[PDB]
RNA sequence: GGUGAAAUUCUUGGAUUUAUUGAAGACUAACUACUGCGAAAGCAUUUGCCAAGGACGUUUUCAUUAAUCAAGAACGAAAGUUAGGGGAUCGAAGAUGAUCAGAUACCGUCGUAGUCUUAACCAUAAACUAUGCCGACUAGGGAUCGGGUGGUGUUUUUCUUAUGACCCACUCGGCACCUUACGAGAAAUCAAAGUCUUUGGGUUCUGGGGGGAGUAUGGUCGCAAGGCUGAAACUUAAAGGAAUUG
RNA sequence: CUCUAACUAUAAAAAUCUCUCUUCUC
């Protein structure tokens, strides 16, 4: 893997967690 | 490690230059890193100079030349034989390859 | 002048399917447009020198039937934002035009070269092949 | 170079070096006494003057400001001070 | 070769001659020189222009060599020293000029940065002149009040 | 390769010294051409040699 | 080849039987006034050919109009405006260089200075003129480059601009073309900037044309014969 | 058209080319360089206006006003986000036509958002010279840019001269470069990465094996994207740098 | 001890690999 794509996957995980929190905030 | 103290670009004090496109592959490459070759040639080669001379009005018509500065890519330059890999002690030399003909 | 009825050869040689297109001095009247792909089979050798050779023989014959005996070569590359270097076939086309009896005068290169391109096709990293 | 005088370097080398870099730093400029063809007054001017210097008697410039030193007028005659 | 607010490294300057006393060739009188300085100041000239005039049109190498006092000191003895020191005044003049240029066109960001630099220099010089009590301790540079001092 | 005959011939050709002089101003009617600077060199050396001053036309060839 | 999907979305004739040849007549400012021939459809009552001829722009090498070869690299465009029957008259329309010479003088290690000026001639013809100059290595310059500072370039541009304005507003494109043929404006521009910078290859290229006042027959026929 | 070769696509409602022109928007070729300016991003058509700036010259003026900087601030490539304007080219998504075992990838043809702008956000880049700033000294060689000095110098031509443009010598400042180790480094190499075990000129920031991890949490900024700050539990004997031979 | 001239012009496809490493002292 490249650091770029690991960072992007982390960002997508943050996407899912942020939408989950926003639905339950 | 530094393979090139000049970094290849030949910039040394600008920060940014405007890129130019490759003639073959259209690669947006900085104008100083890009390899520029001035193709000045004859609009009719020696294969047809005699034929044109015999079959042309305006006796002793000075035939025109054609000029084009080619901005090659660098992958293209390696591949299209324009520039060649060199010995590590030979990379030092920047003079052109010694006047192909005198 | 000994009444050499003049035309302009006006060759256009891209990297595929070169053009031989003779016209009068004004250029508003077009005669003998026959191209490279007009006469060769493979569809890949439209740019080949033989293509332009046969096209040149046809335009020479047609113009000779017309009455035009001398031509003015206007070599054009694909021009514009493109490679703008002359195609392989155009030189053979010019040679065959000069072979077939026609007289030659004032070769010019009239490729459209820009003060800059709008944008060159291919993306920032270009054609990867 | 290994052994060499700095207290007494050659005067040619003194004029060679830059101002502010001699043993004792002294200006390279000098003053001039200029006479304008108009009157007999002698005016004291600077080599590197910065103003359109004129004689008090006549409104005629004797020098001209320049990036370096003064460029004198056409017919004024000067003697170095 | 510092150039406090830029990357410059120049050393273009003037070398004061070794001899402090009067030049041998100078024939003018110190009292006449002081009178000339006073008259030039009364014309409304800052000390630097006074020194330039005395160096160009006359044989005055520099006032301290001829009289023994400096130009600003000579003016202060006669009470013609400006309330705002000349260099600080020129700094405020430049600052107000750049602020005018800015308020007449907003998008120029380089002159905005240059105004920031000039204001920083003004603050430094004001702090110095305030610690020597040349300026009152309540004196400060403000953007709105600079024009009145300049005008 | 070398041998006695060739080496002897080389030495004989080496021992050649012209009886006529190639120096001391045997040519140019006992006059040597020098510029001002080397003339001052001769002067300051404390020596009096037969010289012939000629300026060197400080303008340099464009090559 | 011979392939076509026939995505069309004998009544055949030879289109040369209904055609003929007219002659191109140059302005009297040029020597070889017989330019060439132009192929035209035969005249029809509903649509007369003579209407179709006017507006044509023929492009001819300048050397082909004066016989010499000093004008080899120039090029002149003539406008067809008045047809006399089996022979038509052409007025000046424009001027240009040949790309070959232009690229030949645009070389490295020297600054090209370009001057552009849009002006009105003595008549109401409105022209645009481009001048190109190149700094010249001195006949003693051991320094290898021959660059010119921006101040010199701006001064040179100002001089060329004022010279071109002067020599346009003081004459008509008849006289202006008669001046262009012996390129005396080039010599004058070079001489006027001799003090500023050497300026090799001072040339006037691509004399454009932007407007024509009216249709003045008298001078047009006066310009011929 | 296009390609390794093809196909998708447009075409006897006559496309592709052919001449004049007209509209739009972008951009500023060639000149363009081990060249310039700027704090860094960055800056390349002409002209005018607006202010600003480095360098040099200065027997001008003030006299320590200075260097680096927690807190605070100004700018900050591209991409991206709100609105209004435009809408040419090129082109994330998408639509397909190919190549393949698969190819919603590379090759190709269209193609929205975007690219271009006026306001408001964003503050991140291999934002690189991967070299903090100020100051001093140490070694030879040429060139190059800006300025300034001198030449009994050369062409210039306006009769002579004044300029300008060169030529020679010198100097200041700048991007740089060649040689070398007599210095330094683990070396690649560096004229600074030297003047460091013969260790101290001033000063700011950062790192203490790898991974977890620039993740979670808590703040804070943001409309959003995300930015700044930023561990541990646990796991591991290596990960890594330069160079040598295959 | 004097010197700046010649030249072009190739990009089809190709994925993966189970052991095992062994002392230098006259
Ligand atoms: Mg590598
Ligand atoms: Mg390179
Ligand atoms: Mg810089
Ligand atoms: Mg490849
Ligand atoms: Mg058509
Ligand atoms: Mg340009
Ligand atoms: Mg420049
Ligand atoms: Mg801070
Ligand atoms: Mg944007
Ligand atoms: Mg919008
Ligand atoms: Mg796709
Ligand atoms: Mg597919
Ligand atoms: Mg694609
Ligand atoms: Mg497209
Ligand atoms: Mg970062
Ligand atoms: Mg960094
Ligand atoms: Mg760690
Ligand atoms: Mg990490
Ligand atoms: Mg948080
Ligand atoms: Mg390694
Ligand atoms: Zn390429
Ligand atoms: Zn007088």
């Amino acid at each position: 893997m490249r650091a770029k794509w690991r960072k992007k996957r982390t960002r997508r995980l943050k996407r899912k967690r942020r939408k989950v929190r926003a639905r339950s905030k | 490690p530094k393979k090139r103290a000049s970094n290849g670009r030949n910039k040394k004090g600008r920060g940014h230059v405007k890129p130019v496109r490759c003639v073959n592959c259209s690669r947006s490459v900085p104008k100083d890193k890009a390899i520029k070759r001035m193709a000045i040639r004859n609009i009719v080669e020696a294969a047809a100079i005699r034929d044109l001379s015999e079959a042309s009005v305006y006796a002793e018509y000075a035939l025109p030349k054609t000029y084009n500065k080619l901005h090659y890519c660098i992958s293209c330059a390696i591949h299209a034989r324009i520039v060649r890999v060199r010995s590590r002690t030979d990379r030092r030399i920047r003079a052109p390859p010694q006047r192909p003909r005198f | 002048d000994n009444s050499q009825v003049f035309g302009v050869a006006r060759i256009f040689a891209s990297f595929n399917d070169t053009f031989v297109h003779v016209t009068d001095l004004s250029g508003r009247e077009t005669i003998a447009r026959v191209t490279g792909g007009m006469k060769v089979k493979a569809d890949r050798d439209e740019s080949s020198p033989y293509a332009a050779m046969l096209a040149a023989q046809d335009v020479a014959a047609k113009c000779k039937e017309v009455g035009i005996t001398a031509v003015h070569i206007k070599i054009r590359a694909t021009g514009g934002t493109r490679s703008k270097t002359p195609g392989p076939g155009g030189q053979a086309a010019l040679r065959a035009l000069a072979r077939s009896g026609l007289r030659i005068g004032r070769i010019e290169d009239v490729t459209p070269v820009p003060s800059d391109s709008t944008r060159k096709k291919g993306g920032r990293r270009g054609r990867r092949l | 170079v290994l052994v060499q005088d700095l207290l007494h370097p050659t005067a040619a080398s003194e004029a060679r070096k830059h101002k502010l870099k001699t043993l004792v730093q002294s200006p390279r400029s000098h003053f001039l006494d200029v006479k304008c063809p108009g009157c007999l007054n002698i005016t004291t001017v600077f080599s590197h003057a910065q103003t359109a210097v004129t004689c008090e008697s006549c409104s005629t410039v004797l020098c001209t400001p320049t990036g370096g030193k003064a460029k004198l007028s056409e017919g004024t005659s000067f003697r170095r001070k | 070769m510092g150039r406090m607010h830029s990357k410059g490294k120049g050393m273009s300057s003037s070398a004061i001659p070794y001899s402090r006393n009067a030049p041998a060739w100078f024939k003018g009188s110190s009292d006449g020189v002081v009178e000339q300085i006073i008259k030039y100041a009364r014309k409304g000239l800052t000390p630097s222009q006074i020194g330039v005039l005395l160096r160009d049109a006359h044989g005055v190498t520099q006032a301290k060599v001829i009289t023994g006092n400096k130009i600003l000191r000579i003016l202060k003895s006669n009470g013609l020293a400006p309330e705002i020191p000349e260099d600080l005044y020129f700094l405020i003049k430049k600052a107000v000029s750049v602020r005018k240029h800015l308020e007449r066109n907003r998008k120029d960001k380089d002159a905005k940065f240059r105004l920031i630099l000039i204001e920083s220099r003004i603050h430094r010089l004001a702090r110095y002149y305030r610690t020597v009590s040349v300026l009152p301790p309540n004196w400060k540079y403000e953007s709105a009040t600079a024009s009145a001092l300049v005008n | 390769i070398s041998f006695k005959l060739q080496e002897e011939e080389r030495e004989r050709k080496d021992q050649y010294v012209p009886d006529v002089s190639a120096l001391d101003l045997s040519h140019s009617n006992d006059v040597l051409n020098v510029d001002t600077q080397t003339a001052e060199l001769v002067n300051s050396l404390g020596l009096k040699l037969p010289l012939s001053v000629s300026s060197v036309s400080a303008v340099r060839d464009r090559r | 080849a011979v392939g076509k999907n026939k995505r069309l979305s004998k009544r055949v004739v030879d289109p040369f039987t209904r055609k003929e040849w007219y002659d191109i007549k140059a302005p009297s400012t040029f020597e070889n006034r017989n330019v060439g021939k132009t192929l035209v459809n035969k005249s029809v009552g509903l649509k007369n050919a003579s209407d179709s001829l006017k507006g044509r722009v023929v492009e001819v090498c300048l050397a082909d109009l004066q016989g010499s070869e000093d004008h080899s690299f120039r090029k002149v465009k003539l406008r067809v405006d008045e047809v006399q029957g089996k022979n038509l008259l052409t007025n000046f329309h424009g001027m240009d260089f040949t790309t070959d010479k232009l690229r030949s003088m645009v070389r490295k290690w020297q600054t090209l200075i370009e001057a552009n000026v849009t002006v009105k001639t003595s008549d109401d013809y409105v022209l645009r003129i481009f001048a190109i100059a190149f700094t010249r290595k001195q006949a003693n310059q051991v320094k290898r480059t021959s660059y010119a500072q921006s101040s010199h370039i701006r001064q040179i541009r100002k001089v060329i601009s004022e010279i071109l304005t002067r020599e346009v507003q003081n004459s008509t494109l008849a006289q202006l073309t008669s001046k262009l043929i012996p390129e005396v404006i080039n010599k004058e521009i070079e001489n006027a900037t001799k003090d500023i910078f050497p300026l090799q290859n001072v040339h006037i290229r691509k004399v454009k044309l932007l407007k024509q006042p009216k249709f003045d027959l008298g001078s047009l026929l006066s310009l011929h014969g």
